[PDB]
């Protein structure tokens, strides 16, 4: 289980917030890190995976999993919060600086996104 | 698509000819048509045909490619059905037994007695072990 | 119907399979006068561990579906001998009478889908 993976996507988060870090550089490992996080949780899957464990829990006929679900939730609860915070920081940096940093922030924008799309 | 690429060897000459089989071998990759192109389940009575087969030749060739980048994909049960064409019966039921294995260690709630990895299974043990299985005990 | 049942015939064949497979990964040694005499008999062997597979193979086969509508329809008067048949006579085949019987199998609908295909192969290889 990336269990662990979680608490060092949590202090990924603080610190992107904190804006802390006169280096970009150090924002766009920040950056980096919480891309692969998002893309690990759910390997790729597509709506029928999710049907199914729906169907499942289906209604817990007997024992259900939920697993995944129940992971991606609680990586949005965390996100959420932090995030008006860093929202704010993640855009602004855009533009700027750092063109380069950009590839990685574009990317880690687009994987969040898919999550928390909604 | 199969009957357009075909006509590809109309003009007689190796080139050309190669010319067709990679188009077909392009056709086969990328569209992933592989029942319809290669073929499907045995009962016994080998391969029937695909479409492709219908014409002949090099096909156990694609096969293997298109199933060894079904591997780097990680399109499990293409692959298994690439494997079954390319009649590699012990690999078959190798990635098969992956398969089945996991989705089984998991949380309850599943399992309609219609259609899926362990439906798969089910298909090729029967298949299989009667006729002069090849495969490893 | 066949003496002996599916299961078993079954659990015969994957036996000898791997003893097939065995003698024929190390046929190099056994084969290839004392030394001679040894060759001549460990190849007879190794091929009649072969037969029996091809047999039991056919009987495998056979245990798939509707073998004994055809059986009681086709038996004439050869049929005596027919019943009469030992698995070793198998073992050291009566090949006229199970080609026509096989023939049979593929031509009517019994065998399906890749069995068919596999006697036509076996017809083919030793028929």
């Amino acid at each position: 289980g990336d269990s662990s993976l979680y608490i060092i996507l949590k202090k990924l988060l603080d610190f992107i917030l904190k804006t802390g870090g006169g280096f970009q550089r150090v924002r766009t490992h920040l950056y980096g890190s919480l891309l692969y996080y998002l893309q690990i949780a759910q390997r790729p899957d597509e709506p029928d995976t999710l049907e199914a464990a729906k169907k499942t829990m289906w209604e817990r006929l007997t024992a259900p999993e939920d697993v995944f679900s129940k992971l991606q939730r609680e990586n949005i609860a965390i996100i959420e919060s932090y995030g008006a915070a860093l929202m704010e920081v993640v855009c602004r940096d855009a533009c700027d600086g750092h063109e380069i940093g950009r590839m990685l922030a574009l990317a880690l924008l687009d994987r969040i996104v898919s999550v928390d799309k909604q | 698509a199969l009957q357009y690429f075909y006509f590809l060897r109309d003009e007689k000459d190796s080139q050309g000819e190669n010319m067709f089989l990679r188009c077909v071998s392009e056709l086969v990759i990328e569209s992933r048509e592989f029942d319809m192109i290669l073929g499907k389940l045995e009962n016994d009575g080998s391969r029937k045909p695909g479409v492709i087969d219908k014409f002949t030749s090099d096909t156990k060739p694609i096969i293997n490619k298109v199933a060894s980048v079904a591997e780097n994909k990680g399109l499990f049960e293409e692959a298994a059905k690439l494997y079954d064409l390319a009649k590699n019966a012990d690999k078959v039921l190798e990635l098969m037994n992956k398969l089945l294995s996991p989705v089984v260690p998991q949380i309850s709630a599943p399992q309609s007695n219609k259609e899926r990895l362990k439906n798969m299974a089910l298909s090729i043990a029967e298949r299989y072990r009667a006729q002069g299985i090849s495969a490893n005990k | 119907e066949s003496s002996v049942p599916c299961q078993l015939l079954e659990s015969v064949l994957q036996e000898l399979k791997g003893l097939q497979e065995f003698l024929d990964r190390n046929s190099q040694f056994a084969g290839g006068e004392a030394q001679l005499s040894e060759k001549i008999s460990l190849q007879a062997i190794q091929q009649l561990v072969r037969k029996s597979y091809q047999a039991l193979a056919l009987w495998k086969l056979l245990c798939e579906h509707q073998f004994t509508i055809i059986v009681a329809e086709l038996q004439k008067e050869l049929q005596e001998q027919l019943k009469i048949t030992t698995f070793k006579d198998l073992v050291i085949r009566d090949k006229e009478l199970t080609g026509a019987l096989i023939a049979s199998l593929i031509n009517c609908y019994i065998r399906d889908n890749a069995a068919v295909d596999g006697i036509s192969l076996h017809l083919q290889d030793i028929c």
